[PDB]
RNA sequence: GGCCCAUUCGGGUCUUGUAAUUGGAAUGAGUACAAUGUAAAUACCUUAACGAGGAACAAUUGGAGGGCAAGUCUGGUGCCAG
RNA sequence: GAGUCCCAUAACCUUUGUACCCCAGAGUGAGAAA
């Protein structure tokens, strides 16, 4: 982690200063820290999965808008060709 | 359930099952191999 | 007025047993009261056939209570002895039920009798 | 209480298995006018285009719109009142017919919509599994009807 | 082509289930509660305007 | 994929560090460095603001919460 | 799953008088008018509260269409605490008891049924529930039991006939308040099996509209039942426009 | 058969997807063949409908048509009117294909199992072994669908693989 | 008047004198209040005064 | 009645056998406005014949 | 974990996945004792024996996307872009 | 100074003893006897 020099740390204004049962229960407390580690990792893997398809999605959406953007241009060439 | 199986908390009923605890011990050990890497 | 009610006439009984006798060939038929009781609670029955000459008739009058609570059509017919002959079993049958399958080869026949049955009720 | 409408049980993706003969067609105001222009009977043409019995429906809104048009379109009003045409009641204040037909379609998925208005046509196109009917050339045409 | 279409349809039937619930005979056995949760703020009703 | 063979589209395997150099560690790659460079620049950028943030500090600034902290 | 000696977290639902019992699974749950027994063998919750042992009953959607309607996400359910309810089609207490649970002791449930065999059970259940009056009578002729009914704020109908719409009109006209609630369960096969269900669903809606009922909502009862919906409306005598 | 007016409608494509999957059709060609027959029959019924009631042509041709449609089994006995002919859909004909009856009668547990059994010469209608899955069964023919006598499943000796494996077990 | 009425051919007063019935060639029989500002509801003695 | 042994391999067979006769008897009593005991007598006699047989 | 919707953020749904192992049946192309067929003969039909797990008894055609190097080329405002 | 107000008149676990049990469950559905 970043370590701010104490000379920089000292001369800062007020707002932003860096601030620097056993037995069964242990098996039933280590267990709770066990499961919450599972859910966070599972969510983080599902969440990052979603962003991957999002990048794919915005890309496949981007090739349709350009086709939609371009084809409209010719329609306004033939339309105003009459006018 | 058998009266012995009923417990005063879900965690006790959950911690009673053997299949679930084995699965977490295996899976939790896997994550540290990724997290402590 | 009679406990066994409504009772199909000579004609309507005719198409019913024809559905029953074929339905046995197709393994679509549950035969006898306890199977009739079985199907109603599981809600897999089209409609239920009951013999009106049953000894005693009250042995099967529980089924209409189950049947109409589940909104399942039901009917009575004169002779148990004929139903077993249709049903294909070598003993009399007092109650029978047709199980639910929209993929059955006889959906039109069953629905045809079902419609008449509803009008009778 | 955030709300997400369920997709109609009648629909398999873009296919409406629910619609079967005979069909229901909701009639738009322009559809009468163009029909008279092309000398195409309302009932015969539908049954010709679709090869099925057709049960046309005119709502209060479109009926109001026709009879708003004035003396010039009294013929359209008369044809619109043909007894083979059934009429459909409405319960919303506006006489705007375009939105009323759309609202009915989103909600019930047996209805064909007979119209030529370009504005209406795209919207019903966006709504999934709604056959679109129009009069073009010398007879009617049905676009999103798999059975034809 | 037959086999390929067969896998296509059963895949599509699966896809149908995700976009909407699809009838599967009702309840079989004891009622085990709603597998996946009841969402309190959710209505799926089509509204009459 | 237009007018391309699958042989045209073939996987090239990643070479490893020399056994003579095994002690020092893994052989970095372009992907590895962009992690190193990005992390360094982020830290320098935040440090950059803090220094500028310190220099323009007004010695006469008063916020009430100093009596507590 | 929802096995006896296990425990669940019971919590209020959006519709007053309804609860969710959470756990490994969730359950739609309503508090018991009559603790200590089940009307149709349903599952029950018991909580110790200061200590009195209050009981709740689990609600099975596959047995009661209304419960499945809640679960499909019905926005408005007029059935609520302290409200008079007219339940048409009271085959038994399978659904009526739960409706009686929602209204509470202050409210009442007017249960209507025709056949005699189910009514005997309805009578038996209705007795243990003082807020329930079992009106075993034909709904097609409300004038027969107008003597026994006053105003009802919501009318619910599970009656399975081709001619439901007319029945709803008469009962709504005689007994329902202005701006009152109406909740109709529609089975396509019973009304018109020739045509697809979805067509019947629109057709009944129009019958409600000409009966001065502005319908508000319709929900298909998938996956609990096939070819069904609950239609919710408001009885606006003044004007549906 | 004839190609449709617009083969590329998404609703259409989903239509053939559902039909082929639920009936196990090999390709879209069978669907268009059945659609062609349905178009012809419905056009004939339409033209008859145009004719005046009690017209001798209308009466005679309509009666013959409805009787044929009853015999093939598509049109029910109680629906003997040209309007119900006009109400027909391809699904009714496709039900009448032999695959569907082999599946629905219980001889086969799937449309594909029915297809293979039919093309494998295990199915007999009366005296005739039918290996054409597109065979259209009538009401009378429906009840006579059985296993062909020459089939191992129809009363004959075990197939080649059965006796071969039994032999290899023997020594 | 209104667009929707095309040619008045029959006009009648409601027998209570409170409404006007009009019949035009457009095919619609319309009802009108004899006094547009008046309302058919029973009034309180205060409102009546 | 399997929790308090009301109805109680050959022993089980009578239990399954007798349980059915209790079930039918309940039907006869429950829906008869004024049930009699004539059927109960012969139904019990049928059980007695089965009891001797096993 | 899979899947659906959504420009956006996000939202919605639940028995799924195998690029894992394994079992016994069915039979066609074929190869063929034959017979039939025919002026004769081919072919068709019928029918002994053999004839399937990569069932290698190894149908195609077209279209949309990826990703990989101590590799190579090109423009630049490092570490980028094509 | 300090939770009576969750029955130490009790709950739970362990040992011993007594009496019974080792079938399916949303039970299966045509054999059995010879």
């Amino acid at each position: 982690g970043l370590k701010v020099p104490k000379a920089v740390q000292k001369e800062l204004p007020f707002k932003s200063q860096i601030h620097q049962l056993g037995g069964d229960e242990k098996k039933a407390r280590s267990f709770i820290q066990k499961v919450l580690t599972i859910s966070k990792a599972k969510d983080s893997k599902r969440k990052e999965q979603k962003a991957s398809q999002r990048k794919e999605r915005l890309k496949k959406l981007a090739k349709m808008e350009e086709e939609k953007s371009q084809r409209d241009k010719e329609k306004k060439k033939e339309y105003f060709a009459q006018n | 359930m058998n009266r012995k199986e009923r417990k005063s908390t879900i965690l006790e009923t959950l911690m009673g099952d053997e299949a679930s605890n084995k699965y977490f011990k295996r899976k939790y050990n896997e994550i540290q191999e990724k997290s402590t890497s | 007025n009679p406990k066994a009610f409504p009772l199909a006439d000579a004609a309507l009984t005719q198409q019913i047993l024809d559905v029953v006798q074929q339905a046995a060939n197709l393994r679509q038929l549950k035969k006898g009261a306890n199977e009739a009781t079985k199907t109603l609670n599981r809600g897999i029955s089209e409609f239920i056939i009951m013999a009106a000459d049953c000894e005693p008739i009250e042995i099967l009058l529980h089924l209409p209570l189950l049947c109409e609570d589940k909104n399942v059509p039901y009917v009575f017919v004169p002779s148990r002895v004929a139903l077993g002959r249709a049903c294909g079993v070598s003993r009399p049958v007092i109650a029978a039920s047709i199980t639910t399958n929209d993929a059955s080869a006889i959906k039109t026949q069953i629905y045809a009798v079902k419609d008449k049955i509803e009008t009778l009720l | 209480t955030r709300n997400i409408p369920q997709v109609s049980s009648a629909l398999f993706f873009q296919y409406n298995q629910a619609i079967k003969p005979p069909y229901q067609v909701l009639i738009d105001t322009n559809f009468i006018n163009f029909s008279i222009q092309k000398k195409v009977d309302i009932v015969r043409g539908m049954m010709d285009c679709l090869l099925a019995k057709c049960n046309p429906l005119i709502t209060d809104c479109v009926m109001a719109e026709l009879e708003k048009l004035g003396p010039k379109y009294r013929i359209a009003l008369k044809l619109a009142r043909d007894p083979r045409i059934k009429r459909l009641s409405c319960s919303h204040k506006g006489t705007y017919a375009d939105d009323c037909l759309v609202h009915r379609v989103l909600q019930h998925k047996c209805y064909i919509v007979a119209t030529n208005d370009a504005g209406l046509k795209q919207r019903i196109r966006k709504i999934p599994g709604i056959p679109l009917m129009s009069v073009g050339g010398h007879a009617y045409v049905i676009e999103k009807l798999p059975d034809v | 082509s037959r086999v390929k279409k067969r896998k296509k349809y059963q895949k599509a039937q699966k896809k149908l289930k995700s976009v909407r619930a699809v009838y599967s005979g009702g309840q079989s056995g004891v009622y085990e509660g709603e597998k996946t949760g009841i969402k309190k703020g959710l209505t799926r009703s089509v509204k009459f305007k | 994929a237009k007018l391309v063979h699958d042989v045209q589209k073939k996987q090239h395997r990643e070479r490893s560090q020399l056994t003579s150099r095994s002690r020092y560690g893994f052989l970095e790659k372009h992907k590895d460095y962009v992690k190193r460079a990005q992390d360094f620049h982020r830290k320098q950028s935040t440090l950059k603001v803090l220094r500028e943030k310190a220099k323009e500090r007004n010695p006469d600034e008063y916020y009430h919460a100093m009596h507590s902290r | 799953g929802a096995r006896g000696g296990a425990k669940v977290v019971i919590e209020p639902h959006r519709h007053a008088g309804v609860y969710i019992a959470r756990g490994k699974e969730d359950l739609l749950v309503t508090k018991n008018m009559a603790p200590g027994e089940s009307v149709y063998g349903e599952k029950r919750i018991s909580v110790e509260e200061p200590p009195t042992k209050v009981e709740y009953r689990v609600w099975n959607p596959f047995r009661s269409k209304l419960a499945a309607g809640i679960m499909g996400g019905l926005d408005e359910l007029f059935i609520a605490p302290g409200k008079k309810v007219l339940y048409l089609g009271a085959a038994s207490g399978t659904s009526v008891s739960h409706v009686s649970d929602v209204v509470g002791p202050e409210g009442v449930v007017y249960a209507v049924e025709f056949s005699h065999r189910p009514g005997r059970e309805l009578i038996s259940m209705a007795k243990k529930r003082p807020n329930i009056i079992p009106i075993i009578e034909d709904a097609r002729h409300p004038q027969k039991y107008r003597m026994l009914i006053g105003m009802v704020d919501c009318v619910f109908a599970d009656v399975a006939q081709p001619d439901q719409a007319r029945i709803i009109a008469l009962n709504s006209h005689m007994f329902l308040k202005d701006q009152g609630g109406v909740v109709i369960s529609i089975k396509a096969n019973c009304i018109d099996s020739t045509v697809d269900a979805e067509t019947v669903f629109a057709r009944e809606v129009q019958k409600l509209r000409e009966e001065r009922i502005k319908p508000l909502e319709q929900l298909t009862l998938e996956p609990y039942e096939r070819d069904h919906c609950i239609v919710v409306g408001r009885y606006m005598r003044s004007g549906l426009k | 058969y004839s190609t449709p007016k617009r083969p590329y409608e998404s609703s259409r494509l989903d239509a053939e997807l559902k039909l082929a999957g639920e009936f196990g059709l090999k390709n879209k060609k069978e669907i268009y063949r059945i659609s062609f027959q349905l178009s012809k029959i419905r056009r004939a019924a339409r033209d008859l409908l145009t004719r005046d009631e009690k017209d001798p042509k209308r009466l005679f041709e309509g009666n013959a048509l409805i009787r044929r449609l009853v015999r093939v089994g598509v049109l029910s006995e109680d629906k003997k009117k040209l309007d119900y002919v006009l109400a027909l859909k391809v699904e009714d004909f496709l039900e009448r294909r032999l695959q569907t009856q082999v599946y629905k009668l219980g001889l086969a547990k799937s449309v594909h199992h029915a297809r293979v059994l039919i093309t494998q010469r295990h199915i007999a209608v009366g005296k005739q072994i039918v290996n054409i899955p597109s065979f259209m069964v009538r009401l009378d023919s429906e009840k006579h669908i059985d296993f062909a006598p020459t089939s191992p499943f129809g009363g004959a000796r075990p197939g080649r693989v059965a006796r071969r494996n039994a032999a290899r077990k023997a020594e | 008047h209104t667009k929707r009425m095309q040619h008045v051919f029959q006009v009648k007063y409601s027998m209570d004198s409170k409404y006007i019935i009009s019949g035009s060639d457009d095919g619609n029989v319309r009802l009108w209040r004899s006094k547009a500002w008046e309302r058919s509801n029973v009034k309180t003695t205060r409102e009546k005064n | 009645g399997a929790e308090k042994a009301l109805f109680r391999k050959n022993k089980g067979r009578i239990s399954r056998y007798l349980a059915n006769k209790c079930s039918m008897a309940s039907r006869i009593d429950n829906y008869s406005e004024e049930p009699s005991n004539v059927f109960g007598s012969v139904l019990k006699k049928q059980v007695e014949q089965r009891l001797e047989f096993y």
